[PDB]
RNA sequence: CGGGGAAUCAGGGUUCGAUUCCGGAGAGGGAGCCUGAGAAACGGCUACCACAUCCAAGGAAGGCAGCAGGCGCGCAAAUUACCCACUCCCGACCCGGGGAGGUAGUGACGAAAAAUAACAAUACAGGACUCUUUCGAGGCCCUGUAAUUGGAAUGAGUCCACUUUAAAUCCUUUAACGAGGAUCCAUUGGAGGGCAAGUCUGGUGCCAGCAGCCGCGGUAAUUCCAGCUCCAAUAGCGUAUAUUAAAGUUGCUGCAGUUAAAAAGCUCGUAGUUGGAUCUCUCUCGGCCGAAGCGUUUACUUUGAAAAAAUUAGAGUGUUCAAAGCAGGCCGCCUGGAUACCGCAGCUAGGAAUAAUGGAAUAGGACCGCGGUUCUAUUUUGUUGGUUUUCGGAACUGAGGCCAUGAUUAAGAGGGACGGCCGGGGGCAUUCGUAUUGCGCCGCUAGAGGUGAAAUUCUUGGACCGGCGCAAGACGGACCAGAGCGAAAGCAUUUGCCAAGAAUGUUUUCAUUAAUCAAGAACGAAAGUCGGAGGUUCGAAGACGAUCAGAUACCGUCGUAGUUCCGACCAUAAACGAUGCCGACCGGCGAUGCGGCGGCGUUAUUCCCAUGACCCGCCGGGCAGCUUCCGGGAAACCAAAGUCUUUGGGUUCCGGGGGGAGUAUGGUUGCAAAGCUGAAACUUAAAGGAAUUGACGGAAGGGCACCACCAGG
RNA sequence: ACGGUCGAACUUGACUAUCUAGAGGAAGUAAAAGUCGGGUUUCCGUAGGUGAACCUGCGGAAGGAUCAUUAACGG
């Protein structure tokens, strides 16, 4: 089930039962860790790292082999951005129909989809209030949008 | 959204209980699950199980006797003193002689009967016949 | 009638006639 | 479905307050109207004076002439219809005398034949109507 | 007025509590005061207001919601009695006083007990035991009629006395009198059904009447009015009204919402409610123990102490029994005057499952020791003035050691990435197709139009028809399917741009961020309303023509607003699955749409390789279907409308017999139309739902007959 | 007696709410037998037609009786 739309998808992925490091990866932790660290500097969110080490690189998961999340070792390196990813893309996708908005007036279907799109910003907004990832005076705004992007 | 993972596994019961299967995969599986499995067996009611390991909440397959007439929770868990739970057990329970509020105390998951005994109340998690 | 004063003041209005009445009638 | 929570009691008693309000008998005891539409004013009985007689035709199945009295009640000056009961004891009323009147049974609601009439008398001139029609006292006037 | 409590009640509950015990309040209405320990006192005072009393007309006096009593009011309620003897209270007080209170009077509020006969012999009558094949024969009880007998036994009454008591009355105790049925005489409601008890007799004749409800009465009334008889309760029994149970018809236990009343048009969303796995007691002071912290905190559960008496439950106890009461029992003694229950909140001390919550992630984190800065030690520097006694304690800090140093997992929960796709999803621009209508020119002709018939209409200034063009506005057929997409309303000509989107794939990322939603918001067919533009077709209103005892709708020709666009409003539909949303479980099948995976083969004129089009199987979410004795249901039917008296997964709206009525009125929104919210008085015994039979069809087909016809006599 | 204070109550307008008299207006009811005399399947929302009914326009429902046909598509 969908938060936002009638459908309900199976689509995920599904980590094996073998917490262990696989023989033939040859990577130490800190190999690993530094191969983040150079594509941090390239600069990619979590996600894309995580990817391009396990389409290229071989390594299957990355808290299996170093013991620690991407995110984390960032954060403990200083890498991480300070407004979280999937925020940030939500707003982006906001400010990208926001502009779209702003060209077509007589569009009412991205009218509907902006509105959804500010309420998944709202609550994950509202999320990262109660975690103490965001300032508490963090506020989404209309006007001051495409300033944080 | 899926709450109450005991209701989830007593309604799965039930319901192969009626049909007459022979065994049941209860998923997701918990620590009350297992109490109240273990309960039920104590009783001669559910039979002997096996709790399946994925590193996630792990699944339960509960090999069936013919003896389960109702398997079923109660909820909210209400708070069950002792001089109340005679009404209970009269609401519930199709007679005097058999059949079990399973409640939660803090000496442990356990049925009506022994609550008596140990002179304790909790909360009410079920009834079976 | 609504407005709890206005309908005790109703009340001792009717009172007050009626018991003008009586003592007419008592006079006689 | 019903909401089955431990916190919901406000829930609970509210909806159950609100939902009570369309039932007819509960409305008919609590909103005030039918208490300050009642002539007998929430009495078991009333005193009036009697205004006419009236003969009152019975609803259509049935072909009688009801013999009713309209009277005005004293405490309220409100005007009733009601009914005289056996045989012959319309002839013990005359005009302008104390009636007690009683309900016909049914608590506001017309009852048989008679439409429209709540009301049943008892007493004439503080002599019963049982008494007059089985002959066992006398009324003055 | 509030509590204690009361009525009812399976369990949960609903209703009452003016009222004698506890608390408050007030003395006609306000307001102010004196005195006093205490009063904003009222059987104290002072005003005003409203009442009202005596007056010699100047003045004077008032406060029953104390006891009795009266008027008034009403459906609704007692004596203008006796006493301080009891219980207690006041005073200077063993003595005085008390309408407090006690005692009688009234008293069918209500509660307890309890008469109106009992018996025997005879005469009929049953049922049993014994003997008889049976009939019968008896001694065994029982029964009423007794228009039969008979004495026994009593109180109701009348009435001395004792007793009781302050004096009495009553009760209790006692003499005398007191009972045969015309007395010492039982009522009140009923007798069709519900609901026990008559198809009896006379009267009445849809009248009079009865009848809570169904109904009875119109000439044979089981129902009215009566007579007889029977039934029910009984010193009581009817009626009216409020209220409780019946009512699982208010539903927490525990209802319902496809077709019966009922799920919001759709989606977002705050409060509210609910929320997935996961973790097994000790250092100092005092006598093995007491002190000190406890332990992140609770919620929960068990204990304890506190919670007026009366009431309620309940122990004891022969009030002559009982309702009651708190007494009593034994030959001066012996004893009683228990006990429980007493929500919630708050004190208390254990338990630690369940459920919240916290503890180290810019490490200014623990635990040890090595140090610094500042503030301080109340005693050891005999008596001191001292600069210093030392020691020891608090707050900011520098490194070091040490911790297995410190991050539960990655939900067949959710969000976000990423990948290749997919679709009448949306917006803007653009392309095309006919047809229609109009216009121009050309050809040939007198008709063309409409209808059931016509007529209105057009038309040799040349209609209709045929041809070649031009324009305008509309609309995107067939292809088009139980196919797709969208939140719903909805969506179909090409191309390009614009931004979204489901599904699928993933050994990607975050890590509970979620579900459902009061309030609030976005969108919402058609019609309609304000502004501009446009008008081809169609076309409400409207004009004509036709049509009739009485036609004012149907029909035909014409035609306005509209129908089209752009910007605003409006917020309604049979806005439908007449079916909330999210999660789980309970049978089978093969087609289809998208995505993915595995695999022989055929095809891209035998393809040179991958790739498209087909073919076979699997997986995932979709639109549907078929099959089923899963189980449900009033059923029709439904794999949800199932997992429901074996009733609890979370949550939203919402119904409560039919009408009056979605009406009035108020509020709010709108230019208006209207939308949302939404009664009551009154009326009514059924409205309604699913099935089941088939009178009569003015429904259809057949067969037969000179009592039917045909051709005739 | 001045002043203050508490403060009943009074007077005047407004906003009300009640009680109680009323010329007249517009109705019905009982008395006058007085005078004259064919169509629709069933709906929904909206607009028009003299208010509603009903009819028509526009857009929706079924809560309205599926017969027949359909294996090749190659030369």
């Amino acid at each position: 089930g969908r938060m936002h739309a009638p459908g309900k998808g199976l689509s995920q992925s599904a980590l094996p039962y073998r917490r262990s490091v696989p023989t033939w990866l040859k990577l130490t932790s800190d190999d690993v860790k530094e191969q983040i660290y150079k594509l941090a500097k390239k600069g990619l969110t979590p996600s894309q790292i995580g990817v391009i080490l396990r389409d290229s690189h071989g390594v299957a998961q990355v808290r299996f082999v170093t013991g620690n999340k991407i995110l984390r070792i960032l954060k403990s390196k200083g890498l991480a951005p300070d407004l979280p990813e999937d925020l940030y893309h939500l707003i982006k996708k906001a400010v990208a129909v926001r502009k779209h908005l702003e060209r077509n007036r007589k569009d009412k279907d991205a009218k509907f989809r902006l509105i959804l799109i500010e309420s998944r910003i709202h609550r994950l907004a509202r999320y990262y209030k109660t975690k103490r990832v965001l300032p508490p005076n963090w506020k989404y705004e209309s006007s001051t949008a495409s300033a944080l992007v | 959204v899926r709450m109450n993972v005991l209701a989830d596994a007593l309604k799965s019961i039930n319901n192969a209980e009626k049909r007459g299967k022979r065994q049941v995969l209860i998923r997701p599986c918990s620590k009350v699950i297992v109490r109240f499995l273990t309960v039920m067996m104590k009783h001669g009611y559910i039979g002997e199980f096996e709790i399946i390991d994925d590193h996630r909440a792990g699944k339960i397959v509960v090999n069936l006797t013919g003896r389960l007439n109702k398997c079923g929770v109660i909820s909210p868990r209400f708070d069950v003193q002792l001089k109340d739970l005679e009404k209970w057990q009269n609401n519930l329970l199709p007679s005097r002689q058999f059949g079990f509020i399973v409640l939660t105390t803090s000496a442990g998951i356990m049925d009506h009967e022994e609550a008596r005994r140990k002179h304790t109340g909790g909360k009410i998690l079920g009834f079976f016949f | 009638e609504l407005s709890r004063v206005d309908q005790r003041h109703r009340a001792s209005q009717l009172r007050k006639q009626k018991k003008e009445a009586v003592l007419a009638e008592k006079r006689q | 479905g019903k909401c089955r929570g431990l916190r919901t009691a406000r829930k609970l008693r509210s909806h159950r307050r609100d939902q009570k309000w369309h039932d007819k008998q509960y409305k008919k005891a609590h909103l005030g109207t039918a208490l300050k539409a009642n002539p007998f004013g929430g009495a078991s009985h009333a005193k009036g004076i009697v205004l006419e007689k009236v003969g009152v035709e019975a609803k259509q199945p049935n072909s009688a002439i009801r013999k009713c009295v309209r009277v005005q009640l004293i405490k309220n000056g409100k005007k009733i219809t009601a009914f005289v009961p056996n045989d012959g004891c319309l002839n013990f009323i005359e005009e302008n005398d104390e009636v007690l009147v009683a309900g016909f049974g049914r608590k506001g609601h017309a009852v048989g034949d008679i439409p429209g009439v709540r009301f049943k008398v008892v007493k004439v001139a503080n002599v019963s109507l049982l008494a007059l029609y089985k002959g066992k006292k006398e009324r003055p006037r």
